């Protein structure tokens, strides 16, 4: 527009209808749950101590569940004796007795196999090299996208995403 | 010469002295203005406020300098900020507690506080400079304030071979912020990363010495009021000091410790799946209670963000915005003390 | 004085118990939605105030939290809240020149405007305990 | 300024809305009684509702300079509802600056070449601001002739229930009730 | 596991808890010869003494500057300066100009855009389409 | 009737039931801790005088005494209470020197200057000759706990039971003694905490 005053009126957005039903003859307290994401300082009642008196029924009361995305199940299929078999095999031939082979053999997760034993230092260096050789095959466009994916992850755990 | 007589009379031995004499503080317009800019009590004379501006690097004598005044003030600042965080956020992890303290009473904020007061520094210390200027020599790092930490016998290996250092021991060995202990002249040069640390250190000792001066002249309550007015008045978002590693495991360990039902991630809302910028809104429930929620552009990220927000809500629990502090009982005529909430400790997980 | 309603005396503690609070103060009738610690730049030079003066604001149309909102018909009762501000100083804008001109007339008349603005700092915004009233 | 300090990620995100051109609409229809006479939204009345979504004017953070619009997936555009004799008497024109090259076509003949989706795109296109955001906003309109479309997974959901589904309002209310159990 | 970030520090809010006048020094230059300083010399004898007695937090430095107009140069905590030439001004015009430097901050002049300036987050949060009652087209 | 958190370990935080890491000497896997409330109260009364057992809560008595090395921290530890307890003892030790009615020979200035010579600054000049770290020594504070029987009731897992010094018994003893003071402050206040640091720590350290 020609002036800032006119520009302010053309871009005007009215207030929320909750604030429009103003009271008369006295003050009033209304329940106005906003359509927004709450801060982490609104501690859920489950995280309040048993002593904290602020625990109280919902404000709505003072006036099924959604779909499952991740519900894992822990399993313990390996015994103290099988753990030793995983150690001798991994050190005997780390190429044949990979973690995937030992995972499927003892019905475990690939991580647990790595918590019980680690391949010799020689077998580990060639793993880091194999991943470094495939990285030099990336062009400037793919190497930049890979680095962005590694930064977004770090930023996420810093609260920046 | 005859046409340019000296503006401020000074004996010939003035330049020889490391710092201006005490009586000179009674003729400086910078001091008198600084004394009134801070609304200090008239019980604090100008000769004392002048002594708070002389760093040990400018005057090596135990007197005439900041050494002792700054040590007393550091103990008051650190104490009042420590008890205040444990009563406002009693569940903060120890690492986050060290950063919160360093964020309020560390060299970085105190530098900003000293500059908020309009305190300019002298180029090079000497008995000819204005007593109202902060005097220090950034070329001499051989000055260190006394603290309550000890030197680790493995400090040499801590820095070279990357040996491990735990958190539980930083409370006894390291300093008040978790840092290890003990970590002619030509001015034709430029700054250095060491001169900046020496300058930032000098400003910090000044702010501390001012608190120690108020304590020596006014008393304990006056010192607490000063700390509560210029330091605790600052704003800090502690939620931004959190950096999680495997937050999904820490939340599972939390629910297991408190005997809550295992956490289950549930998709509360979603839109744009099979697009370039989707939005997955995931919420983690322990039974029927919603603990945390996070919205990201990936299913895994949204699940991690939801667990992080669930852990922040646990750690950032606050009984109140202006809670009572155990220091309030020293002030006679105070109501009986009610026991505060003491947390067990941060969750340790795989 | 007019007694507070029982509906307000029952929920005000629930309003003051939540973490954050905002208020809509009215200076000379114009609203300003502020919070504790906010800086207000008024579009006028308040006469008779110097940097360091403390003001007590007593005309609030809305005092609310995330979920609850206290509304006064003309305004909220002064006994329910305490809002205080401090005069931080006076700011100015850069001189702007308005050239008044018509077509086919050479006279270009200039208008020089440089207005001053008083700046406040909201240093207190609390809700009082009404269990006594 | 407090009301704008925070996370604006979800306010600027692109939501995928859905509407069927055949489902009766008590709000956009002119007939409101009896219940069996409520019609779907007419061509232009539907287009005026869509242009608002594409502009983002339904958002409290709307600004015309920012492209804060959403997607709109329209299905069953073959049964586009029209009144009177528009289908056979309305004409769309076209010229390419060459005298004699005026192209004309009726609505029914245009729906035979490009389907009812093109009839709805032209109606929404003329209702959008004539600026450099008109082609982007119009591209986010996803019009299809039948019930099948490649965005059945993008439509906004609340508890697994797509908006407009039978029981999507109960899934929403159930989530808000569980959201008040906190300070 | 929670790792602490040590790059964030607290910010000061001048006015909350304690107030600090931004003007820390006032340079008052005059001339015993220039005719444009006839009023400045009267301000230094008649009004500056009482004005300085009322502002003990400001440092006043009166120094001659012959061959030059009279100026009022204020120094501010932010590190900037503001000099006002008061040539051919009467003493009470100098005082009104000196109160301008006291009440002012070193910040550069800015056009009026928004009354309120806040750094704390929204009490009601920011709007989101995934946290309401939904919207049916 | 709930259970005290210090007595048990959460059931769902346990593992398969066997150790997954190798050990060089199985003799170092054996270490007994206290589990008798009577033996714990006997230490508090002996350390805080008669009436000290009731000073702290039941759950706080075991928390201020448990170290982070006990049961992988599944049950709470005293790392936060120790952080506050050091700030308190650091302050009371400083106040002990300032108000100490002792005056020594002043320092002579190489340049012949004369100090301000204010009385308020004389109390602070006492720090020139006596530093708090000279009184709050690890070995001294660590020795107090051993005398009052703190080594018999403290809960922790030594790196090597055959050598407690190399395992960190000193650092662990200091952390536990600070926590007992940091807990009294939060539960009883600075008045009670201050009265105890002066009579039960400073008065015994000299």
């Amino acid at each position: 527009q020609s002036t800032a005053n006119r520009t302010k009126r053309m871009l005007n957005i009215p207030p929320h209808e909750s604030f429009l039903n103003v009271p008369v003859e006295g003050d009033r307290i209304i329940f106005n749950p906003p359509s927004s994401e709450a801060s982490v300082y609104h501690t859920p009642f489950k995280f309040l101590p048993r002593s904290d008196p602020r625990r109280r029924a919902n404000i709505y009361k003072l006036f099924d569940l959604p779909p499952v995305l991740y519900n894992p199940t822990k399993s313990y299929n390996v015994t103290p004796e099988q753990v030793e078999e995983i150690r001798e095999l991994r050190a005997k031939d780390p190429k044949k007795y990979s973690v995937t082979y030992l995972s499927n053999k003892y019905n475990c997760t690939k991580v647990f196999i790595m918590m019980c034993t680690q391949a010799p230092r020689e077998h580990q260096e060639q793993h880091k090299l194999a991943r470094a050789r495939t990285a030099e095959n990336w062009g400037p466009r793919r190497a930049a996208a890979k680095l962005d994916a590694r930064r977004r992850k770090e930023m996420l755990h810093r609260g920046e995403i | 010469n005859d046409r340019f007589p000296p503006l401020e009379p000074l004996p010939p031995a003035a330049e020889s002295l490391p710092s201006p004499l005490p009586e000179r503080a009674l003729t400086s317009a910078k001091l008198a203005a600084l004394h009134a800019r801070l609304n200090l009590s008239p019980k604090i004379p100008l000769q004392t406020l002048a002594r708070t501006l002389v760093d040990a690097s400018a005057d090596e004598n135990p007197q005439f300098n900041n050494a002792n005044l700054a040590f007393v003030g550091q103990t008051l600042i650190n104490y009042h900020i420590a008890e205040w965080l444990l009563c406002k956020y009693p569940r903060l992890p120890q690492g986050i507690l060290f950063s919160a303290m360093k964020a309020y009473a560390g060299p970085k904020p105190l530098l900003q506080i000293a500059r908020s007061w309009g305190v300019d520094t002298a180029a090079v210390p000497g008995g000819e400079v204005d007593p109202g200027l902060l005097q220090f020599d950034a070329l001499k790092p051989g000055v260190a304030i006394t603290n309550f930490g000890y030197k680790r016998t493995e400090l040499a290996y801590l820095e070279k071979f990357k040996w491990r250092r735990g958190m539980a021991s930083r409370v006894v060995l390291d300093d008040d912020f978790g840092d290890v202990v003990r970590s002619d002249v030509s001015y034709d040069r430029y700054g250095n990363p060491d001169t900046r640390a020496a300058a930032e250190r000098a400003h910090a000792y000044f702010v501390r010495a001012v608190v120690g001066a108020i304590y020596a002249h006014c008393g304990r309550e006056a010192a607490k009021a000063f700390v509560k007015a210029h330091i605790m008045s600052r704003t800090l978002d502690i939620a931004k000091l959190f950096e999680f590693k495997y937050p999904t495991r820490e939340l599972a360990a939390l629910c297991a410790r408190e005997d809550f039902e295992p956490p289950v991630a549930r998709l509360l809302s979603e839109t744009g799946r099979q697009s370039r910028t989707p939005v997955f809104v995931v919420g983690i429930y322990s039974g029927s209670d919603k603990l945390g929620e996070g919205a990201a552009s990936s299913l895994d990220h949204a699940r991690f963000k939801a667990a992080m927000n669930a852990l922040k809500a646990w750690y950032l629990y606050s009984p109140g915005e202006n809670p009572r502090v155990p220091s309030d009982m020293l002030e006679e005529g105070a109501k009986p003390w009610t026991p505060a909430y003491i947390d067990m400790g941060e969750v340790i997980s795989r | 004085q007019p007694p507070i309603s029982q509906q307000v005396k029952e929920l005000l503690p629930v309003l003051a118990a939540q973490p954050g609070h905002y208020t809509t103060i009215h200076i000379h009738g114009k609203p300003y939605l502020v919070t504790e610690g906010d800086t207000v730049k008024l579009p006028f030079k308040m006469p008779g105030v110097a940097p360091g003066d403390v003001l007590r604001l007593n005309r609030a149309s809305v005092i609310g939290s995330r979920d609850l909102t206290l509304q006064g018909a003309p305004y909220v009762d002064e006994r329910l809240f305490e809002c205080r501000a401090i005069v931080m100083g006076t700011e100015s804008e850069p001189m702007r020149v308005m050239i008044k001109k018509k077509r086919r007339c050479r006279k270009k008349k200039h208008v020089f405007s440089k207005h001053k603005y008083t700046v406040l700092r909201i240093n207190q915004l609390k809700i009082n305990d009404v269990s006594s009233l | 300024m407090s009301q704008t300090v925070g996370a604006t990620r979800l306010a600027y995100s692109r939501v995928w809305h859905h509407i069927s051109a055949v489902t009766p609409h008590p709000t956009l229809s002119t007939i409101k009684a009896p219940s069996e006479a409520i019609t779907p939204p007419s061509l232009g009345r539907l287009a005026s509702r869509i242009a608002t979504i594409l502009m983002g004017k339904h958002k409290p953070i709307w600004d015309p300079s920012t492209d804060c619009g959403d997607y709109v997936v329209v299905t069953n555009c073959a049964g586009l509802y029209t009144t009177g004799h528009k289908k056979w008497r309305k004409t769309y024109y076209r010229h390419n600056t060459r005298p004699g090259s005026l192209q004309a076509i009726t609505m029914d003949a245009l729906m035979e070449k490009h389907g009812g989706a093109e009839v709805l795109r032209k109606a929404v296109s003329g209702m959008l601001p004539k600026n450099r955001l008109r082609d982007k906003r119009l591209a986010r309109l996803k019009a299809f002739e039948g019930d099948a479309h490649p965005y059945k997974e993008n439509l906004v959901r609340f508890g697994g229930k797509v908006v407009g589904a039978p029981g999507w309002e109960e899934a929403v209310k159930a989530i808000r009730e569980a959201d008040m159990e906190r300070l | 596991t929670v790792k602490a970030l040590t790059q964030i520090s607290s910010a000061g809010r001048n006015g909350v808890g304690a107030f600090v006048l931004q003007c820390k020094k006032l340079d008052i230059h005059y001339s015993d010869w220039a005719g444009s300083s006839r009023g400045m010399n009267g301000f230094i004898k008649s009004l500056l003494p009482k004005f300085a007695a009322a502002n003990p937090q400001i440092e006043f430095v009166v120094s001659p500057r012959p061959a030059k107009h009279p100026i009022l140069m204020g120094h501010y905590i932010n590190g900037r300066t503001k000099a006002i030439c008061v040539r051919n001004m009467e003493p009470l015009e100098i005082l009104k100009k000196a109160e301008l430097l006291r009440d002012a901050s070193g910040e550069k002049p800015q056009k009026f855009k928004k009354p309120v300036t806040s750094t704390n987050p929204s009490v009601r949060g920011v709007w989101s389409p995934y946290h309401g009652q939904g919207m049916a087209v | 009737q709930p259970r005290p958190r210090w007595s048990y370990t959460p059931e769902r935080m346990k593992g398969p039931g066997f150790s997954l890491n190798l050990v060089k000497d199985p003799r170092r896997k054996q270490w007994m801790v206290n589990s008798d409330p009577a033996k714990l109260d006997a230490f508090y009364d002996a350390f805080l005088g008669q009436g000290g057992s009731r000073m702290l809560s039941e759950e706080t008595k075991w928390l201020a005494v448990t170290h982070k090395s006990f049961d992988y921290g599944r049950r709470g530890y005293n790392t936060r209470l120790a952080f506050l307890g050091r700030q308190i003892i650091a302050l009371e030790t400083t106040r002990s020197i300032l108000t100490s009615p002792v005056l020594n020979e002043p320092i002579v200035d190489k340049y012949g200057r004369t100090p301000y010579n204010h009385a308020a600054l004389a109390n602070i000049d006492k720090l020139i000759y006596t530093q708090p770290l000279d009184i709050m020594d690890k070995t001294k504070i660590a020795r107090m706990g051993i005398d009052f029987g703190l080594l018999t009731v403290m809960r922790w897992k030594p790196r090597m039971p055959e050598d407690l010094e190399s395992s960190g018994v000193v650092v662990v003893l200091n952390s536990t003694l600070f926590a007992i003071i940091g807990a009294i402050s939060l539960e009883k206040g600075a008045a009670v905490a201050q009265r105890i640091v002066r009579e039960k720590i400073l008065k015994r350290l000299g």
